[PDB]
């Protein structure tokens, strides 16, 4: 949370999702697109069969 | 405050700095007015003109732009040598030696290249020079 | 249309090499090694730098990635223009080798008078 | 480092610091970064999602439905032209849109729309005196680093295409405007000040 | 600046303030008023509804600069390794084309 | 031809070309502030309702077992029935 | 100043159909924006005629007569002429060229001097002649180590 | 090719609005019909597909701020369900055992 | 490389040589300022000033003024004209100045360089700015 | 001699500038210009449009290896380098070793971009979603990024060590499983659908028809006893 | 000067549409450093009434190094007990 509120850019390099809720219904002023590739080509994630065969 | 004192001049227009301080007049045209202060800054919206149009983009200089005879001898030359390429090598391939001539120019250290020759003149000259070092 | 007018030189170019694989014998290039060799290389290469690449990279991808991006235009449309006016040279120099050699003149052709 | 507008300021510059000073909604959705737009709710009749455009009848929108964590995306991409107008909806999940075309006018009705945009980044404005930062370990974090500082006792004032030829060409009548807007400026936080 | 007394009663008669201003230059002091600097910024018609400034549509010198590199790639080429140049008299009407022009 | 056309050669008019009195930016600034400013926008979902009609029921005129009967039913034909 | 005080009454169901209706508030007029504006909005030019495919009913041309003249400095500017060197080479400039010249608000300065100024010379006010001998030598010694 | 279809849906407010179903395209602006027409046909043909330069937007919807799915969410796994049943045997009612003994402990 | 090398070396010798003035005289009436300059070849080049629009500009850095060759009693004086965004160079020494127009010359080309500039103490604090009166005239 | 072989070197390092140019442009376009919301999410992108950005991405990392080998080919040919002569300290398998270092991902470039044609038509055409569009894009990034340790597929018999030998044999063995990956996927993806027989639809069928014993005699190739042969 | 987007965004009096009465945009009222929130994780959850704020600070972030060698003492010792007694055993 601390990151993505200090430094959003390194927390959307990471694939950190927006920890902060909007649920009063003002939307934050520095949400990001989802960059998942780190977390999605892994084995335990829909790249795992590619990840299993460059393992 | 420290206001301007006087102008000194006879044209009534440059009395206007009488009217205010020095600090502002520095703060307004020395600090981060100094290209602008007191100035008319008319080639400012000239210049803005000049880059915001459709105006030949041939440009030389950021003060003169490309002349326009260099500029439709290379557009002339440009598209007569490519025609002649696409021509010659889509159509002409049949008869080489009709086609093409053979030249070139090798280093003066060796001795003259057969082909080194000023063409169409082969026929009227016979090309020769004495090697150096 | 570039791609086109390359893909029918590459189809030429592999007419040739199969009229002369057609049978044993050299049928078309008459002994000619040395020029179906290079008819071979030049069809290999055509085909393989400029017609598919031009093709995809650059018909399709010049069409298609501001689409499916969401650009007005590509980044450097400058460097696109470029890169479709430079093709031509390098089609041209790996397709007519087969025809220009540095040896241009025929076996029957008498240099002795030259 | 930070230009100074009253001197070099026009069209597209002009517009973009506008939009960083003022932040009225046209200005900062024309000049909003294309990398990161705010994330909003999901439309429906009563909260329909709405999409901004620029004095511009038409958008190219793209829906990809309910988002949820472990995928993040509702149903594969569908793009749709939405038109100024009435509601519309998408059919795979009825998603409400609602096109919004900002005026270039200061309103309450545009004032409605402040939150829904990121506020304008200011460290890429100006003139930076360092082209690039050779560094594979903060590429795609860090901007480029400044030698100088940026003041923040500037402000603006809005002028008209013939009021600005002319500030440029008299001086004279340069300083006066300049004076009078001082004046107002001490009037105004001195009434703040008051309400305070 | 100093405000009158009896038009500063009059304006509270008058409105009644309930809420806090939300304008960050009620904390500054006369002096940085005095510090700060007028710029002006110029407002007109907006016609480009993009980041990117307008960019021109035509690349004529761009063009032609390609024509040149082909140019030069074949002509080069030709020369350094097949020793051959084009024998523009053949096709003489194209030289003259270029002459006329 | 419509002809030649520059839009930056013609005066806009988008800010007021006289400056505000001092009693009059104090009285605006008195008014504004005592009373309500308008309100922002704000994207949360108030008692949000179906957005398709009422879920179908267990049993009634329309069922849901009615829809569920109607995937195996499916075709698009070059003829009306 | 606490968050949950604060919002359990600012934020409510019961007053949705209140919460987000935008409204004018009441404030004082401003001549300048309520009275001043309006009528100096309302009073531009009419043009019959304008560019149909580009244009607007507003685009009215400011007659060069009723421009602001030029009152910075009596100095001429020549640069707008253009010199006979370019003229003659048929170099084209942005400084001086007709359409960017034709300002729509502001007239370009006069290349002549203003005939106010009068050019007669009066007395000599500093006078130091060596530096004309300084940089020939300063100069010449350059380019010569430079060749 | 404008809009599939519209709808007039009374809001919580009271109001009637109308809602229009705009044509799509699966993921392909180049393939989606462009038209300002009610026709099918894909009349016009742009040089530039956005002329203002104006980018086109994929909004994303914030997991905080979303709706629990009402839009015939019960449709969601009908074609797989439906698939799966095609091929299902279901034995008859009268042959399916009932009034079987209870749980003791439920 | 050898011409563009000639034309910046010979280019950029007289741009710093511009600076420098050889020459200044008043115009008859004093209102305009006839400056002869060096030019590319070290020969005189004619330049036309008006008075008005010279003057001498403190630096905009507060703690370079030590710095100032105008700190020496032989250094050298930065006129600026705030017109052409030019600068003139002239030596502080007397004997390279007219004595019956200089003191004018120098009243009249240091009106930006006031005590302000240095600041303001707590007697002056008030009086730096004109009072703004609001409501006096009316409710 | 000289002629048509240097020719040809010369145009080989020009095609590659030429691919340096198309490649930068294009990759800068998407990851400058993309519209909000694709910046990051591949997946949403056409299948077409995301093989093209892998094969930009593969001929960016490959074409210095080419351009390095073309020149090194034109300085032994004019300069006399003795690069590649044995003679004294020259490699006459290192010509080939980055040779095909970049003609194996030049054909992986050349054959990713058609799988979109085929990923795109079958659904349109179908009126249902492609199947694991996830799983076919991490199959081609998969190949894209372990094509480049089997371009000694080529060289088996140049005399190369057998460790490397058998490590390029087991990798390009290995290389199969993500074709197997796609070509279920394009099976599946014609099951349970509204379909629209359409001309693209045909030349589909007959690109899978042919892909499948292309892959299958590559597959074959790939045994080491009937590679010899 | 805010801390949270709900009292950011309820009364704004410094809206472009009231500001532009005056025609003066300050610098130091910029939106980018108008608000700004806590580093510390907040969450809402249902309360009796409404939404209620929950603030989860699990660490603080200014121990300083004398604490920690006292915390780290104990396991400086062990390590050395450890060795001990395997150089024992
Ligand atoms: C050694 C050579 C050294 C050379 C030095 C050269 C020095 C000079 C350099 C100058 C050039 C600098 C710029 C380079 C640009 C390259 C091109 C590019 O992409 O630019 C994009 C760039 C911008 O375009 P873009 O499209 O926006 O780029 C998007 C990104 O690139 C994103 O692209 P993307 O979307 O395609 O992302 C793909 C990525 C995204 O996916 C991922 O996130 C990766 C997976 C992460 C999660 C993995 C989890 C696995 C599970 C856990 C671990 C399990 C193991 C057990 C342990 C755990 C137990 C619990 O996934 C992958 O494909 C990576 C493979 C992942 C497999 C992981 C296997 C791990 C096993 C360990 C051993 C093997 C490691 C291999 C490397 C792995 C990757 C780092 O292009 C430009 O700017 C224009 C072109 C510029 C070209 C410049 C000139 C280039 C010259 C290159 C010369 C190279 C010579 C040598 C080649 C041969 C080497 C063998
Ligand atoms: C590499 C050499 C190869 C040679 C091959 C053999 C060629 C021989 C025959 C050549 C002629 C063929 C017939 C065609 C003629 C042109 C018409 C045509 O159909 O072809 C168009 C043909 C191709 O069409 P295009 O280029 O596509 O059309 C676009 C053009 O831009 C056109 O655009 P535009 O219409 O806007 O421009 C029209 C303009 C042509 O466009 C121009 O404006 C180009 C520039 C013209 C003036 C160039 C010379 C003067 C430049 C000033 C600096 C000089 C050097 C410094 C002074 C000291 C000397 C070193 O026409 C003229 O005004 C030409 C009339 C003659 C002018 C003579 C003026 C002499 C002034 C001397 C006093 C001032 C200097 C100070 C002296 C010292 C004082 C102490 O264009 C040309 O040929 C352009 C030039 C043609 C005129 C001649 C220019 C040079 C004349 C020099 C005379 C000697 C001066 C020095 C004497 C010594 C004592 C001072
Ligand atoms: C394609 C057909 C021709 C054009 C379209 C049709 C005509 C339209 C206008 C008609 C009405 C107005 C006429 C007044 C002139 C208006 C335009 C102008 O100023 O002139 C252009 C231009 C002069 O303008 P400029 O001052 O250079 O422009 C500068 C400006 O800044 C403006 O700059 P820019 O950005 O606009 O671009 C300037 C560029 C303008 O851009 C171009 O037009 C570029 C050049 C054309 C495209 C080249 C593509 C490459 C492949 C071409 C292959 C062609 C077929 C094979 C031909 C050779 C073997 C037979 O000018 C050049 O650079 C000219 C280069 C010299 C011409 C080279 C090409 C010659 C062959 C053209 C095709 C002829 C087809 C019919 C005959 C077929 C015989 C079997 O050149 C000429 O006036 C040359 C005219 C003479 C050559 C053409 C006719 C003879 C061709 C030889 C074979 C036939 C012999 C028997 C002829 C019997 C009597 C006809
Ligand atoms: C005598 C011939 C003997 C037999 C051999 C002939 C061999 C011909 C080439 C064979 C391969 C390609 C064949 C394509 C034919 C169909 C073209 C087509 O779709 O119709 C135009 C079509 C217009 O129809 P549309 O788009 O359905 O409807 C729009 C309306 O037309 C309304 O549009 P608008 O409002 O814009 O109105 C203008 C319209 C009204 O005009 C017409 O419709 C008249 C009829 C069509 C005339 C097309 C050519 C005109 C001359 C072009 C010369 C170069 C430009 C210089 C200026 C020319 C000024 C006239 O004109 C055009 O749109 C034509 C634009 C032409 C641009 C050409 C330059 C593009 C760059 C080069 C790309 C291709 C390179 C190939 C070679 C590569 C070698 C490595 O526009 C295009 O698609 C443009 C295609 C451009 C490339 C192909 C044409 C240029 C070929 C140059 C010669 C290459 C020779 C190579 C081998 C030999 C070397 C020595
Ligand atoms: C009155 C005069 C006109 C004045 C008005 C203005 C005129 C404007 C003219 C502008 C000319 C632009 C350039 C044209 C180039 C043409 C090239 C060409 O086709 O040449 C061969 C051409 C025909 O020869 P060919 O035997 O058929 O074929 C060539 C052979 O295959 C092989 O032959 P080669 O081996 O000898 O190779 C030479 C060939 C090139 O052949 C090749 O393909 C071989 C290339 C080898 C290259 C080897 C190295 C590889 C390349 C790259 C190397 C660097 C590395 C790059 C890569 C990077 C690596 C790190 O190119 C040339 O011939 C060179 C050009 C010759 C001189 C022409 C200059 C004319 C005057 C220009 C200035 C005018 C303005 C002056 C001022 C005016 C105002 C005072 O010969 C000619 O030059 C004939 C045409 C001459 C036209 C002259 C101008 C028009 C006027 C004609 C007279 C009409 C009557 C006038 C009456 C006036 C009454 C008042
Ligand atoms: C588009 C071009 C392309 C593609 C995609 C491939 C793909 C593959 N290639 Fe090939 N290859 C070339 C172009 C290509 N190749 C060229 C041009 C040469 C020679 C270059 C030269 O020297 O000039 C070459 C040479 C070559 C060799 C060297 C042969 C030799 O020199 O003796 C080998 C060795 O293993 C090989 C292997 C493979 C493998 C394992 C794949 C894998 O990607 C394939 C994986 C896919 C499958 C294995 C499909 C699985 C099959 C099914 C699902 C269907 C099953 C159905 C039935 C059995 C009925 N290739
Ligand atoms: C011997 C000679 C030595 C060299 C001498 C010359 C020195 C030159 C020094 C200057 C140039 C280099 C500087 C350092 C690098 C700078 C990079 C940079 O800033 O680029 C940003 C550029 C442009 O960035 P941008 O413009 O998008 O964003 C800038 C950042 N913001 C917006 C926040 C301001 O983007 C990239 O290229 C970075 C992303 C791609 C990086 C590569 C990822 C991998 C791609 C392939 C897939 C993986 C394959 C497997 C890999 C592992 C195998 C084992
Ligand atoms: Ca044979
Ligand atoms: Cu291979
Ligand atoms: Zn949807």
């Amino acid at each position: 949370y601390e990151l993505f509120v200090d430094h959003p850019d390194l927390a959307q390099w990471t694939g950190t999702y927006p920890k902060v809720d909007s649920s009063h219904g003002f939307p934050f002023y520095s949400t990001y697109e989802m960059y998942r590739d780190f977390q999605e080509n892994t084995l335990n994630s829909d790249g795992s069969f590619a990840q299993w065969i460059t393992l | 405050m420290n206001r301007f004192f006087k102008v000194s001049s006879k044209y009534q227009y440059y009395k206007y700095l009488e009217q205010y301080d020095a600090a502002f007049l520095r703060k307004y045209q020395s600090e981060t007015h100094w290209y602008l202060g007191r100035r008319g800054a008319w080639k400012n919206l000239v210049i803005k003109y000049a880059g915001d149009h459709i105006s030949l983009e041939e440009e030389h200089n950021v003060k003169y732009k490309t002349h326009l005879s260099f500029v439709y001898l290379s557009y002339r030359l440009a598209w007569v040598l490519f025609a002649y390429v696409l021509i010659y090598n889509h159509f002409l391939l049949g008869d080489i030696g009709k086609t093409f001539n053979v030249g070139e120019w090798d280093h003066r250290l060796k001795p003259s290249a057969e082909r080194d020759y000023p063409t169409r003149y082969e026929s009227l000259y016979i090309l020769d020079r004495t090697q150096k070092w | 249309y570039f791609s086109m007018v390359t893909g029918l030189s590459g189809a030429a170019l592999a007419t040739m090499i199969r009229l002369e694989l057609a049978h044993p014998g050299s049928p078309f290039f008459k002994g000619d090694s040395l020029r179906y060799l290079q008819v071979v290389t030049a069809h290999g290469l055509i085909m393989v730098f400029f017609v598919v690449v031009p093709i995809l990279f650059g018909g399709f991808a010049n069409f298609l990635i501001p689409y499916h991006v969401g650009s007005k235009d590509v980044a450097y449309p400058r460097l696109n223009s470029i890169g479709f006016w430079i093709q031509p040279c390098g089609y041209i120099l790996l397709a007519k080798i087969g025809f220009l050699r540095p040896q241009f003149w025929r076996y029957y052709d008498k240099t002795s008078f030259s | 480092r930070m230009t100074n507008t009253t001197e070099e300021a026009f069209d597209e510059v002009s517009h973009e610091w506008q939009a960083l000073v003022t932040s009225n909604p046209f200005d900062l959705n024309v000049f909003n970064y294309l990398e990161n737009t705010q994330t909003s709710n999901f439309g429906t009749v009563d909260n329909p999602l709405v999409v901004f455009t620029s004095e511009t009848p038409f958008r190219y929108v793209g829906c990809t439905g309910q988002m949820n964590e472990d995928d993040y995306e509702g149903h594969e991409l569908l793009f749709f032209l939405l038109r100024e107008g009435s509601l519309q909806r998408c059919m795979g999940c009825g998603q409400v849109f609602k096109l919004v075309r900002l005026r270039n006018e200061y309103s309450p009705e545009m004032d409605y729309y402040l939150s829904n945009f990121h506020p304008y980044e200011m460290q890429e404005m100006g003139e930076s005196d360092t082209t690039v930062l050779m560094s594979p370990y903060k590429y795609a974090s860090h901007y480029e680093y400044t030698q100088f500082e940026t003041p923040s006792n500037m402000v603006y004032s809005m002028v008209n295409p013939d009021e600005h030829d002319r500030l440029l060409v008299d001086p004279a009548y340069r300083m006066e405007r300049t004076k009078a807007l001082e004046e107002k400026y001490k009037v105004y936080t001195s009434s703040l000040r008051e309400v305070e | 600046t100093v405000i009158n007394s009896e038009f500063l009663t009059y304006l509270k008669s008058n409105y009644k303030i309930s809420f806090s201003a939300s304008n960050i230059v009620k904390y500054l002091s006369d002096k940085s008023v005095n510090n700060s600097v007028i710029l002006y910024l110029r407002k007109n018609k907006i016609f480009n509804k993009s980041r990117y400034s307008r960019n021109r549509q035509t690349y004529r010198t761009g063009a032609y600069w390609c024509l040149y590199v082909n140019i030069i790639a074949v002509v080069a080429f030709y020369f350094w390794f097949y020793k051959f140049t084009m024998n523009f008299g053949y096709l003489w009407w194209l030289l003259y084309s270029l002459i006329l022009s | 031809r419509a002809g030649p056309y520059n839009p930056n050669r013609y005066k806009d008019y988008y800010i007021p070309r006289t400056l505000p009195k001092n009693e009059e930016i104090v009285e605006f600034v008195q008014s504004q502030h005592s009373v309500p400013a308008s309100p922002i926008r704000n994207q949360r979902h108030i008692n949000p309702v179906r957005e398709s009609g009422p879920l179908p029921s267990y049993d009634g005129t329309y069922t849901m077992e009615d829809i569920r009967a109607v995937f195996y039913n499916t075709t698009v034909g070059r003829d009306y029935c | 100043s606490d968050p949950n005080d604060f919002y359990r009454d600012a934020y409510r169901n019961e007053n949705r159909w209140i919460d987000q209706s935008v409204f004018t508030p009441k404030t004082s007029k401003m001549t300048h924006y309520d009275v001043e504006w309006p009528k100096e909005l309302a009073s531009r030019p009419v043009t019959k005629k304008f560019h149909h495919d580009k244009g607007y009913k507003y685009d009215v041309t400011t007659p060069y007569d009723q421009r602001y003249n030029y009152v910075a400095d009596r100095l001429g500017h020549p640069e707008i002429l253009g010199n006979p060197f370019e003229r003659l080479m048929r170099l084209e400039g942005d400084i001086y060229h007709p359409n960017y010249l034709d300002q729509p608000f502001v007239k370009v300065p006069n290349a002549n001097p203003n005939a106010s100024l009068n050019f007669e010379e009066g007395e000599v006010l500093y006078e130091n002649t060596r530096l004309l001998e300084w940089a020939k030598f300063w100069n010449y010694s350059v380019v010569v180590g430079y060749l | 090719q404008m809009f599939v279809a519209r709808q007039v849906v009374t809001n919580s407010k009271g109001e009637k609005v109308e809602v229009l179903w705009n044509a799509q395209c699966y993921e392909d602006i180049a393939q989606l019909n462009v038209g300002f027409a009610p026709v099918l046909e894909s009349v016009d043909y742009h040089w530039e597909i956005f002329l203002w330069a104006d980018p086109p937007i994929k909004p994303n919807n914030d997991f905080d701020l979303n709706v629990p799915c009402t839009w015939f969410e019960y449709e969601q796994e009908w074609w797989m369900e439906s698939c799966i049943q095609e091929d299902q045997f279901n034995l008859p009612e009268d042959e399916r055992p009932y009034n079987t003994p209870r749980n003791p402990h439920c | 490389v050898a011409i563009y090398a000639t034309y910046i070396a010979l280019s950029y010798i007289n741009n710093i040589w511009k600076d420098y003035v050889v020459r200044a005289q008043f115009s008859k009436d004093k209102e305009l300022l006839f400056v002869t300059r060096v030019s590319p070849f070290g020969t005189t080049e004619e330049e036309v000033y008006e008075v008005a629009h010279l003057e001498h500009l403190p630096p905009s850095v507060r703690s370079g003024v030590k710095d100032l060759s105008a700190q020496d009693a032989d250094g050298l004086v930065d006129v600026t004209c705030m017109s052409s965004q030019r600068s003139l160079v002239f030596y502080k020494g007397d004997q390279y100045w007219n004595p019956k127009v200089y003191n004018d010359f120098i009243n009249q080309t240091s009106n930006l360089w006031t005590r302000n500039y240095t600041g303001y103490n707590r007697l002056e604090v008030q009086n730096s700015v004109e009072q703004v009166k609001i409501g006096f005239s009316h409710s | 001699a000289v002629g048509s072989q240097d020719i040809l070197i010369l145009s080989v390092v020009f095609a590659g500038i030429s691919t340096t140019i198309s490649f930068t442009n294009l990759l800068i376009t998407r990851r400058t210009l993309a519209m909000p919301g694709l910046r990051h999410r591949r997946v949403l992108m056409p299948f077409v449009t995301i093989s093209i950005f892998l094969t930009l991405r593969m001929l960016a990392t490959i074409t210095p290896v080419l351009g390095a080998a073309v020149i090194m080919m034109a300085f032994d040919r004019h300069w006399q380098t003795t690069f590649f002569e044995y003679a004294y300290g020259g490699d006459p398998i290192l010509s080939q070793h980055l040779f095909w270092f970049f003609g194996h991902p030049e054909v992986y470039v050349l054959i990713i971009p058609t799988f979109g044609f085929i990923n795109m038509i079958v659904p349109h055409n179908n009126t249902r979603r492609v199947a694991s569009k996830h799983h076919m894009i991490w199959a081609i990034y998969v190949m894209a990024y372990m094509g480049y340790l089997v371009w000694g597929h080529h060289m088996y018999l140049v005399g190369l060590d057998h460790r490397s030998r058998t490590m390029y044999s087991t990798i390009t063995i290995m290389i199969s499983m993500p074709a197997t990956i796609k070509v279920v996927n394009w099976t599946l993806s014609l099951v349970n659908g509204a379909l629209k027989i359409d001309l693209p639809f045909l030349f589909s069928m007959s690109f899978l028809l042919l892909f499948l014993v292309a892959g299958f005699t590559g597959m074959w190739l790939s045994h080491v006893s009937l590679n010899v042969s | 000067m805010f801390r949270w987007l709900f009292l950011y965004w309820y009364n704004s009096t410094d809206t472009p549409s009231a500001i532009a009465k005056v025609n003066l945009w300050s610098y130091i009222n910029l939106r980018l450093f108008k608000a700004r929130l806590s580093s510390s994780i907040a969450y809402y959850i249902l309360g009796l009434n409404n939404l209620e704020l929950k603030k989860l600070k699990i660490f603080y972030k200014n121990t300083y190094f004398d604490y920690i060698y006292l915390k780290s003492i104990p396991c400086l010792f062990l390590i050395i007990f450890f060795t001990n007694l395997y150089l024992f055993l």
